[PDB]
């Protein structure tokens, strides 16, 4: 087969672009994470309700906000039986997502969605007690250090 | 001459293989101009240009490196009367002794291949396949290269019985007859077997004294010379060596095969 | 040990030389004294290393890159060109001119014929060899004709060696710019070694040089030399040097 | 008759020095007319030895037989056999002969 | 002085020692704990080395010695023993 014009104009144009990703890693994750007894569409739409308020309130990107949050509050290292040992990205979101997850039972509405949405809100905002946590672990890593 | 080839057209500059033959047929031509080279030494001529027995001096086997032997620490004593000398380090090989042994290890060779026997060319070091396999071409004999079996002669049934065999006439020319299982599993059994590497084949010659083989081997100073029938001193370790003394042996057994084929033809 | 190699009808080129170019006592200076003086010297050059055992054109070809042996370089290219040289006005192995060759030269030169081509290779010579050279027609890898000359011992086959350009002397600023894209094809390959590939191959060879004709032609008159070269070539050999 | 393309069977296909020689001349290229009418064999030794081995105790045969023409050939052969002393008998037969 | 050993059974090193090269994350850690030691935690000076780590770790958190086979294979030509 001789490709026409438009076929091998179309492949060139093509060809001069990536492919788009399927899924954004980390929100999957997170959202697999929320999921429980494989209700997938559940856990998405608690995490999208959630990032929902985050916008209503901040008024700027709520997926930014999210990595923003998770890559600072998350710990970049932890020590472990007593060493420290680096964690990778999924880790790190984990302990990041755990902290927030309880932080935001804390709260009052009966509404999982509302509450991990108004967490989110304020750790963008730079309130939350998770940061503590981030320093004691950072602060213990630091101090076992020498057992490398 | 070259099929499947397409030329190009005149408009258009040569093609690959186009400008390969132009350089073919420069290469054939020309490039061959301005000079002949004589008097240097071209290592494949040692297998394809072998000289005769006769035709063999002192001078030409030093050239070879047939007299430089092993270490004067890895001396074998009972290769006393074999040695020259010694000189840095190293034990020479009285290259005299080596002319006389080699004649006469080629004077054998040219009998049994003028008998119809059949010659067994091993060596097992890197690479002396090309030497042996052309060797046993042009003796019309047989060569291995890459590993002696161990039983091979003495437990021939069941290492060589299975492959094929075939008769031949006068003139080595196949019949083409159909063979017996009785005739296809007997034992063939060398009449002449030539080490290259004594040394590293103990097991080939215990089993031609076993069988009753007559061996021709090259016995460097480290090596047992009564292990063989037919000894030629010379170094073993040098491709340039082993190569010399089995063309010269190779050409012996050519002229002896020529001569059978020339007595059948009369 | 690089010998003078063997020339057929040796007893008469001696008795004579070659005819209507050279005399007998010509022909001994340029090939009988002057092949043997190169060879001699190429042995005594490249005798105890690795260029002994290698032709004087694999020799030049494997010489051509490195600075420091140009004087082998230079031996080799001369013990080739000269027997190209006189390869193409031996007697014999009257010898015509090929179809294929004329058409060449005819679409190669622009139209024009072979004998007017005859006369512009006699004005380069004449021009710009000034002493010592080579004279080649040759045929690049567009099978296209050209005529080139070289300078002292230089070789046709490795534009780099050509040594089509006189630097004694003034350049013209044309020369410069092709010096200047020939250093940038050299410097371009990946090759350590600095290789470039050329399939340019000599058609026609011609001896400037003063072994050829000083004896017999003088100081001057070289261009009558020139012309007597190429009006009484050996065909057979020219034709076969082409490919077809 | 249903026969594969070649029967094995001597009796049914559609001694000691016979077998000795048979494979004696497919091994060695041995004469079998000589080894069967003009050698003539003794045993010298026969015995039983033992090796134990974690399992239990095996026992085999030995035997070491000569052989010889009585014109001037000799050989000695000795032979194994876990399973009976007559095939200890034979491969000492077998060796005898290769040692002539 | 050299000295020559008998006729071994063979030639074999117990334990062969090999050189594992650190890993990288490791000791990128361990730049960063000591960089929050002297400076201090979330300090400004040493901030970059801590991208590094956000990458070096972000795929995966952390990201052979021949001698007896050959000591095996050359005894018997280098061991030196009388001939036979
Ligand atoms: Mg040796």
């Amino acid at each position: 087969i001789k490709p026409t014009a438009e076929q091998l104009a179309q492949w060139e144009a093509l060809k001069s672009v990536p492919i788009p990703p399927r899924k954004n890693a980390t929100l999957d994750h997170i959202t697999n994470m929320i999921m429980r007894h494989g209700k997938k569409e559940k856990a998405q739409t608690i995490l999208s309700r959630a990032l929902y308020l985050v916008y209503c309130q901040t008024r700027q990107d709520p997926i930014q906000a999210l990595e923003k949050s998770l890559d600072e509050l998350a710990p970049l290292m932890m020590t472990k039986t007593v060493i420290p040992v680096p964690l990778n990205k999924r880790q790190r979101n984990r302990i990041a997502w755990n902290w927030i997850v309880q932080s935001a039972n804390q709260r009052v509405s009966s509404d999982f969605a509302v509450r991990l949405g108004e967490e989110l809100t304020a750790i963008a905002k730079g309130t939350s007690s998770a940061f503590e946590k981030r320093d004691q672990i950072h602060k213990t890593a630091i101090a076992h250090r020498a057992y490398i | 001459p070259y099929p499947n080839l397409i030329p190009s057209a005149n408009d258009k500059p040569y093609s690959s293989q186009e400008l390969f033959l132009r350089q073919l047929n420069h290469s054939m031509r020309t490039a061959k101009l301005g000079a002949t080279i004589s008097k240097v030494y071209y290592p494949h001529k040692d297998i394809f240009y072998p000289p005769l027995p006769e035709n063999i001096t002192v001078e030409s086997l030093m050239s070879a490196g047939v007299h430089l032997g092993q270490s004067t620490s890895l001396w074998r004593s009972s290769t006393q009367s074999y040695i020259y000398g010694e000189y840095k380090g190293i034990h020479i090989i009285d290259l005299n002794q080596t002319l006389s042994y080699l004649k006469r290890a080629a004077k054998v060779v040219e009998g049994v291949s003028e008998s119809g026997g059949i010659i067994l060319f091993l060596g097992t070091r890197q690479g002396q396949k090309r030497g042996l396999e052309e060797a046993a071409k042009k003796t019309h004999g047989y060569y291995v290269s890459t590993r002696w079996i161990p039983g091979t002669l003495t437990n021939s049934t069941e290492i060589s019985g299975i492959w094929e065999k075939q008769e031949i006439d006068s003139n080595d020319n196949p019949t083409e007859r159909a063979l017996s299982p009785n005739e296809t599993s007997k034992q063939v059994k060398p009449d002449l077997l030539v080490v290259l590497n004594p040394t590293e084949n103990r097991n080939a010659l215990l089993e031609a004294i076993k069988s009753r083989v007559p061996t021709i081997a090259i016995i460097d100073t480290d090596s047992e010379p009564s292990l063989v029938t037919y000894p030629i001193p010379g170094n073993d370790d040098s491709l340039r060596s082993v190569n010399f003394l089995l063309g010269v042996l190779a050409r012996a057994g050519q002229r002896g095969l020529q001569n059978r084929l020339a007595r059948n033809n009369e | 040990i690089h010998v003078v190699p063997k020339l057929p009808n040796s007893k008469a080129l001696l008795q004579n030389g070659v005819p209507n170019i050279l005399s007998s006592s010509g022909f001994k200076t340029v090939w009988f004294d002057y092949q043997r003086y190169l060879c001699d010297k190429l042995t005594l050059a490249t005798a105890g290393q690795s260029l002994e055992s290698y032709y004087p054109f694999h020799i030049l070809l494997k010489t051509a890159g490195n600075p420091l042996q140009s004087n082998i370089f230079n031996l080799a290219s001369s013990i080739h060109n000269n027997h190209l040289f006189v390869e193409n006005i031996l007697p014999s192995a009257k010898t015509e001119p090929s179809r294929l060759f004329l058409s060449k030269i005819k679409d190669s030169f622009n139209g024009s014929d072979w004998e007017v081509v005859k006369e512009e290779m006699i004005y380069r010579a004449e021009n710009e060899v000034l002493g010592q050279g080579w004279l080649f027609l040759v045929e690049n890898n567009e099978k296209k004709l050209f005529i080139l000359t070289s300078n002292n011992n230089g070789t046709p086959y490795y534009f780099p060696r050509n040594q089509s350009f006189d630097l004694n002397s003034a350049i013209s600023i044309d020369e410069f710019a092709t010096l200047k894209q020939m250093k940038e094809l050299i410097g371009k390959s990946t090759k350590l070694n600095g290789k470039v590939q050329d399939w340019t191959m000599p058609i026609i060879c011609v001896n400037l040089w003063d072994h050829a004709y000083l004896h017999d032609y003088g100081v001057g008159n070289r261009s009558k030399y020139v012309k007597n070269v190429l009006d009484n070539l050996n065909w057979s050999v020219v034709n076969n040097r082409i490919f077809s | 008759n249903i026969l594969p393309p070649g029967v094995s069977l001597p009796n049914d296909g559609g001694s000691k020095s016979a077998d000795v020689a048979a494979g004696l001349h497919k091994q060695t290229g041995v004469d079998p007319d000589y080894i069967t009418r003009k050698l003539t064999m003794k045993p010298l030794v026969m015995k039983r030895v033992s090796n134990q081995t974690g399992k239990g105790k095996i026992a085999s045969f030995y035997a070491l037989v000569v052989v010889g023409d009585k014109n001037g050939m000799v050989g000695l052969g000795e032979g194994k056999s876990r399973e009976e002393m007559s095939k200890a008998i034979f491969k000492a037969h077998w060796d005898a002969v290769r040692n002539l | 002085p050299v000295y020559r050993l008998p006729p071994l059974p063979r030639l074999k090193v117990k334990k062969p020692i090999i050189r594992q090269e650190a890993n990288k994350c490791l000791v990128l850690m361990s730049n960063l704990l000591q960089c929050w030691s002297s400076y201090g935690h979330m300090s400004p000076k040493c901030a970059g080395l801590v991208t590094e780590l956000k990458s070096c770790t972000s795929e995966s958190a952390l990201g052979k010695s021949n001698i007896n086979y050959h000591a095996a294979r050359l005894y018997d030509r280098i061991n030196g023993k009388p001939h036979d």
